[PDB]
RNA sequence: GGUUCGUUCCAUGGAAUUAACGUAAACCCUUGCUUUAUUUGUAAAUAUUAUAAAGCAGUUCACCUUUAUAUAGGAAAUGAU
């Protein structure tokens, strides 16, 4: 028999059946739900709270670590740059600029994001790039020119040892040691540039930043084309710019919202509000009886039982050449894929995934500076300039009418406010910058 | 008792045990001894194993009557395989081997030797071609790691013409001035 | 050398675009009661249908998710860091959570839904599970005999801890692990 | 100690300081100032293969290294900065100085980073559709079935685990008996 | 940042402390005009 | 001064009473269960009056630092005491200026 | 002379797959044992949640460490060796190609190849087995060392070093209030 | 000059055309309704309290009145809701 216990939980069955009710009121189309990780800056739940109040803190120092990784170059001693000596502290702005970083934390593990500008890589690249294609070319005769002579007698073999190898590989360096030094110069300077973003220098770091989390840290360090998509590395470089002490505070504003472009745009169609009108398209529409049982049972259409058949009227299949109907398949080391994913064409694909995301298009930029920024090294009144080019309202819901999400209960999902302290020769001052989304 | 209603079956004429039956064996037909061979020529046999084990764990009954559309907002946009990953819209894949603490930059001694074996390496198929030192200046590693291929930890870049985006910029700037 | 036309896709990809079919349980007893948390919404929405598919393959009737009472801690603090009190302002952190409840379910293929869970959580999430299991009487009998079943699933598992011969840092083993969760946990 | 000072004292010596031919390199080798005895013949039967070569080849050589010169001579110039120059208007590293001519140009090919948290969000939910679909099938094959419990199975034990976190409830055991 | 230099001066690169790097820039010129702290006294007053 | 380490082991917002509540932490978690014995000698009405006057002279001579209530919470930030929320750790006003630029999780403007 | 020719579409065909990335391969692999580790250490009567809770036991002797067979296998040898060398404290791999990583990137540094007999036993003792101490019964009240190890006994909060310190100066005060 | 809760809207001016912020919209709580989920909440139950994710809803329709014919407003327990 069966356990007088076991058949105390069987009596406590008062569970409410499923229905399959079927709609009979046209549905909206859900919100835009803005993506999760740029509400807090930690993305974490822990049922433990000893493991979340120093997260506040933590922030501080890793940002700091990874300001300073980024940073990280060779010592002149190492590619024989010959330091100039100037006790006067250098302010170069061709380096890597990162943004604070963003935490998805797990009970596992920890995903760091942080977004980064490269323009130490816009000039490395073009200043190697000019070196002439003839070098490798006329480089390579010298290899086949050297072992005719120098491991040849009269004008890899098995009478030819290493030892010889060395002495050989010396003459080359010792004709081309300023060419070598050069190439080499700007060799490992773009690949330092580089392998910050790979595993090579990124495990290093991890074991310092582990070291706060107690978890193993995955980077996902997105690379910016432009500096202006992101208010974090906007204030930075305009602060570095303001530092200085001839700097020309209104010009150096304007030069930036000049490179700052707008799309074109109809004001009277930006502006112009929505009208609520059913979507019949929709899916939840389409089929107000989601159950396969109706939708199948020769509703309309006879003979498109084959579920298949359904979903690819509705959605866009890539793996049906035609686009629709056909999914003819051949019948009777290399890397295990399937023997079409080469034929698959992510075209309308890309052109789904990216239409699906708001917030894309730059349309809104302010600038605003403020603190002690005289020339003159004297007691004088506070300085503040404001500058702005475009508008950093929600279009979507302050004209077209639509619902949106605002994050922490009061801030707009589509603007990203980021401020900067520095500090002059008088006093401080600060830079808080404005970036917003259409 | 079940854990359903029969409302919505009873519509369609499926009162009957033995007529539900027949509106999956017409309907939610298993794969044919065809279809099986040619689906498994296609995919290699890692791929395979989970599509013999998906038909033999989702029973067509259950299809029947319980099988809903999904309609909610975290539904994929579009039908596709997933079985290899994407370039753009998947994630960096990390099929590389891992580093070596013990390795440096390379001198200028073993940046000449790294040098003169890639123009061995290059001449084993005149001299370097515009694919050849294109590879050298940002796939070449100038460690001494053997020329390892790490595994960046860089999120994949958007296509050259982001959707949504192309089409409404004008450069303000002429590169004439 | 043929072109064969499939009629079909595979389960597998059409059973992502249905609903999270469910097991149907016969007797109705809790075997298992997981409580996922989070601050946010679509996070604990998505992995709430993840989890459900993962409990169809392995044959465990799931019940949910069950929307569970939000928790709202309220902090009310001065707009400003000095003598201006009589403008204040409200702050909170709602607690969305959500429950998931297996019935008839094997304790050990519990386990691998629970441990399925943990390899592929999603970021953002918490989770808590009840794990209920019916045994026999003479506990102490059967915790002994289950030893030597243990040693060999360890056998090729012990690879994973490595230390000197007589490690002297760990001193008394009880006392270590006592003071070392503490300090794995933070106080407690 | 004491007030800081500068540390000047820092400078990397190059090994060559003017361009050597294999015959002048080889005269300054052999020249027996450091150098083994055994591999001192090396270098000696190295320098006897170099002077036996014609004239003509040595020529050639000497031709080849300056056609490697004027290779490198446009990457070692010292590029001028823009008269309103923006990235440069300070920069001491002669190095990165470049025309500047449309390097802050839009190409249309990038999304502000409120997009790249939305794009991201669609990698993610591809990781776990890819896992769905070759994954989760493979769970059935080591699934077990329910059995309901005997008529000796009297005891029904709860353990709590909070799934890869250490929190101090995590050692209670409830039981509950008929 | 001290730790930073540490694990990774071994592959010969250098990184500026700029926060330590300003707290000397700013000693130093409080010397220059003669502003700077005292000897350190390290006996009783007398 | 004797428990003042003689090398810093903070790495939040430093501070004289910062150092010096840090120190008090430390001393009072090594002589809590010797604590706790005097304490419960006081207070066991079964031992002689002459063990528990004993155990009230040596729990007189402690050092202020062994006492747990001279602990008091302080804000890892700014290194204040007044207005601490346990929770975070830190002021209301530090909480406030964290929680709207997201960087305490979960916190949100309450607004009904 | 100073011109920079644009970037020619062989080169773009090339920068693509860099930075967008190429079609790579993915297998599906999923088996108990790529799953073991992740695991709820529950002291059930089914093997697979006993294996857990021994595992979790030497987690918490390797530094604590959540489990993570899927994010690299590089470590931190320098602190591994300290710790394995100079504290002579256990170290835990989540894999044996994260042993083998710090194998060859130490000059000639050795790792044990498992535990020690006596660490095996002391795991499965109280993790799996339960051991414990039944706390006795103290009938009468005057019994103060007998009642105290009774409640010490029975509550996690006093671990093995925290009841000694108290029992020290308890038995010094009982000693020091006789004739 | 009208109108509007409102530099709201319409008309007009021998000078206007426009941009940003506030405003408005939207947001959170609350209200009616639909679908979803039924545990730890619910007597039962064919699902109706509660819990909480999404969607819809208003001054919308009807009635009365209405300037320059351009923009609208009124009625408030005995029209609907
Ligand atoms: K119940
Ligand atoms: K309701
Ligand atoms: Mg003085
Ligand atoms: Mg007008
Ligand atoms: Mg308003």
């Amino acid at each position: 028999s069966a356990s007088v216990i076991f058949s105390k939980y069987i009596n406590n069955n008062n569970n409410k059946l499923i229905p399959f009710k079927i709609k009979n009121s046209d549905l909206g189309r859900t919100r835009y739900f803005p993506p999760i990780s740029k509400e807090w800056k930690n993305s974490i739940y822990v049922f433990n709270h000893n493991n979340l109040k120093n997260l506040p803190l933590f922030d501080i120092n890793i940002n700091s670590l990874i300001k300073d990784y980024f940073n990280l170059q060779f010592k002149d001693k190492i590619l024989f740059k010959k330091k100039r000596l100037s006790k006067v502290k250098v302010v170069s702005l061709n380096k890597i600029y990162a943004s604070k970083a963003e935490i998805k934390h797990t009970n596992t593990k920890a995903i760091l994001t942080v977004y980064t500008f490269n323009r130490e890589k816009i000039s490395l690249y073009k200043k190697i790039k000019k070196l002439k294609k003839s070098f490798y070319f006329v480089f390579d005769k010298i290899i086949s020119f050297s072992e005719r002579v120098i491991l040849s007698g009269v004008p890899v073999l098995p009478w030819i040892t290493e030892s010889h190898v060395n002495i050989w590989r010396k003459i080359i360096i010792a004709s081309l040691y300023k060419e070598l030094i050069l190439l080499r110069k700007y060799k490992l300077r773009l690949d330092l540039n580089k392998y910050k973003f790979e595993e090579k220098l990124l495990y290093r770091l991890n074991n310092l930043i582990m070291k706060y989390y107690n978890k193993k840290v995955e980077f996902n360090i997105v690379n910016m084309r432009s500096f202006l998509l992101n208010s974090d590395i906007l204030t930075k470089i305009l602060a570095l710019k303001l530092k200085n002490r001839n700097a020309r505070v209104i010009k150096i504003m304007d030069v930036i919202l000049n490179k700052a472009n707008l799309p074109k745009i109809n004001r009277v169609q930006e502006k112009a509000s929505l009208i609520k009108s059913v979507d019949w398209n929709l899916l939840e529409n389409k089929f107000k009886n989601l159950n396969l049982s109706f939708i199948l049972n020769d509703a309309s259409y006879a003979e498109r039982n084959n579920l298949s058949e359904l979903l690819n009227k509705l959605y866009y299949n890539v793996l049906l050449v035609s686009q629709k109907g056909v999914w003819a398949l051949r019948s009777p080391a290399q890397p295990k894929v399937s023997s079409f994913a080469k034929a698959k064409k992510y075209a309308k694909i890309y052109q789904i995934i990216f239409n699906s995301i708001n917030y894309k298009n730059m349309g809104g930029l302010r600038l605003e500076i403020k603190g002690r920024l005289t020339k003159r090294y004297r007691a004088d009144r506070s300085l503040f300039k404001v500058k702005w080019k475009g508008g950093l309202k929600n279009l979507d819901s302050s004209y077209k009418g639509l619902s949106s999400v605002n994050m922490r209960g009061y801030a707009k999902p589509n603007v990203e406010y980021s401020i900067f302290t520095s500090k002059r020769r008088i006093g401080a001052f600060a830079v808080k910058g404005w970036v917003s989304g259409k | 008792r079940s854990r359903f209603k029969n409302v919505r079956a009873v519509e369609m004429g499926l009162t009957s045990d033995a007529k539900i039956e027949s509106f999956t064996k017409k309907k939610f037909a298993e794969y044919t001894e065809d279809e099986k061979a040619a689906l498994a020529h296609n995919y290699p046999a890692e791929h395979m194993e989970a599509i013999e084990a998906a038909e033999a764990a989702i029973d067509p009954k259950d299809l029947t009557i319980q099988g809903r559309l999904r309609v909610d907002p975290y539904r994929m946009p579009y039908i596709d395989d997933f079985s290899e990953i994407q370039p753009i819209i998947d994630k960096r894949a990390r099929r590389s081997a891992p580093p070596s603490h013990k390795a440096r930059f390379m001198d200028v001694d073993e940046f000449t030797q790294d040098l003169i074996n890639w123009a061995d390496e290059i001449r084993r198929g005149t001299g370097p071609t515009d694919g050849d030192i294109l590879s050298y200046i940002l796939e070449r590693s100038s460690m001494t790691d053997n020329n390892l291929q790490a595994n960046s930890s860089l999120a994949p870049a958007l296509p050259d013409k982001v959707p949504g985006v192309e089409g409404k910029y004008r450069n303000a700037i002429d590169p004439a001035d | 050398e043929q072109e064969v036309i499939m009629s079909r896709m595979p389960r597998s990809l059409e059973a992502l675009y249905l609903q999270p079919l469910r097991r149907e349980a016969e007797y109705g007893v809790p075997s298992c009661d997981l409580q996922l948390r989070s601050y946010s919404i679509r996070n604990l929405e998505f992995f709430c249908d993840f989890a459900l598919r993962a409990a169809y393959y392995l044959g465990l009737p799931a019940f949910g998710p069950v929307p569970l009472p939000r928790m709202i801690e309220r902090w009310t603090v001065p707009k400003s860091h000095f003598i201006f009190k009589k403008s204040q302002e409200n702050f909170e952190r709602v607690t969305l959570r959500r429950l998931i409840q297996i019935k008839d379910g094997h304790p050990e293929t519990v386990q691998l839904w629970l441990a399925f869970l943990q390899k592929h959580a999603y970021y953002g999430i918490g989770m808590k599970a009840n794990v209920w299991e019916f045994s026999k009487l003479g506990v102490s009998k059967a915790m002994d005999e289950s030893k030597s079943e243990v040693e060999k699933l360890l056998e090729t598992r012990w690879e994973h801890l490595s230390h000197v011969s007589d490690m002297k840092g760990v001193g008394n083993f009880e006392d270590f692990l006592a003071k070392e969760r503490l300090r794995i946990s933070g106080g407690r | 100690e004491g007030v800081p000072v500068p540390k000047r004292e820092d400078d990397a010596k190059l090994e060559f300081t003017r361009p050597y031919n294999p015959g002048e390199f080889l005269s300054e080798k052999l020249r027996s100032d450091d150098l083994q005895d055994w591999e001192r013949e090396r270098y000696e039967r190295a320098l006897t293969s170099w002077e036996q070569t014609p004239d003509d080849l040595k020529r050639g050589w000497s031709t080849m290294i300056r056609d490697i010169e004027q290779a490198a001579a446009p990457l070692r110039r010292v590029v001028m900065p823009r008269r309103s120059t923006f990235w440069y208007e300070e920069e001491k590293d002669t190095d990165l100085i470049t025309n500047e001519d449309g390097e802050d140009d839009f190409h249309e090919n990038d999304i502000m980073s409120l997009g790249h948290g939305k794009l991201e969000e669609h990698r993610e939910f591809r990781e776990y559709a890819r896992i769905a679909v070759w994954e989760m099938p493979l769970l059935s094959k080591y699934a077990k079935p329910f059995v309901p419990p005997t008529s000796e199975e009297v005891l029904r034990f709860r353990y709590t685990t909070y799934m890869g976190e250490f929190h101090p409830a995590d050692r209670k055991v409830v039981v509950e008996f008929c | 940042i001290r730790e930073l230099q540490k694990e990774f001066g071994t592959l010969g690169l250098e990184v500026d402390d700029e926060v330590d790097d300003d707290r000397l820039e700013h000693l130093a010129a409080l010397r220059a005009r003669d502003k700077g702290a005292p000897k350190k006294k390290r006996t009783a007053p007398s | 001064s004797m428990f003042r380490a003689k090398k810093l082991d903070l790495g939040c917002f430093t501070n004289v009473r910062v150092l010096r509540d840090h120190s008090k932490r430390k001393a009072f978690l090594e002589a809590e269960p010797e604590r706790q014995a005097l304490r419960y000698v006081i207070r066991n009405t079964t031992l002689p009056a002459r063990t528990r006057a004993v155990a009230q002279l040596q729990l007189t001579q402690m050092h202020a630092y062994t006492r747990p209530t001279q602990i008091r919470n302080r804000c890892i930030l700014g290194g204040k005491s007044r207005g601490i929320l346990r929770d975070f750790k830190m002021t209301r006003y530090n909480f406030r200026m964290n929680a709207l630029m997201g960087n305490i999780p979960g916190v949100k403007k309450a607004s009904w | 002379d100073d011109y920079d020719a644009p970037p020619t579409e062989e080169e773009k065909a090339f920068l693509r797959g860099l930075e967008q990335g190429k079609v790579t391969e993915y297998v599906p692999k999923l088996t108990p044992d790529t799953l073991l580790g992740y695991g709820p250490p529950v002291a059930t009567d089914a093997a697979l949640g006993k294996v857990e809770s021994a595992m979790r036991t030497m987690r918490i002797l390797g530094g604590g460490l959540p489990f993570n067979d899927q994010s690299g296998v590089t470590s931190d040898p320098t602190a591994i060796k300290h710790r394995y060398v100079h504290e002579k404290k256990p170290v835990f791999f989540s894999s044996v190609e994260e042993k083998e990583w710090v194998r060859e990137s130490l000059d000639k540094f050795a790792v044990s190849e498992g535990p020690e007999k006596k660490t095996k036993q002391k795991i499965l003792e109280t993790s799996v087995l339960g051991k414990y101490e039944e706390p006795k019964y103290v009938e009468s009240l005057t019994e103060t060392v007998k009642m105290v190890e009774k409640y010490q006994g029975g509550t996690f909060s006093y671990a093995p070093s925290d009841a000694d310190k108290f029992n020290k100066k308890l038995n010094q005060l009982l000693a020091a209030g006789l004739p």
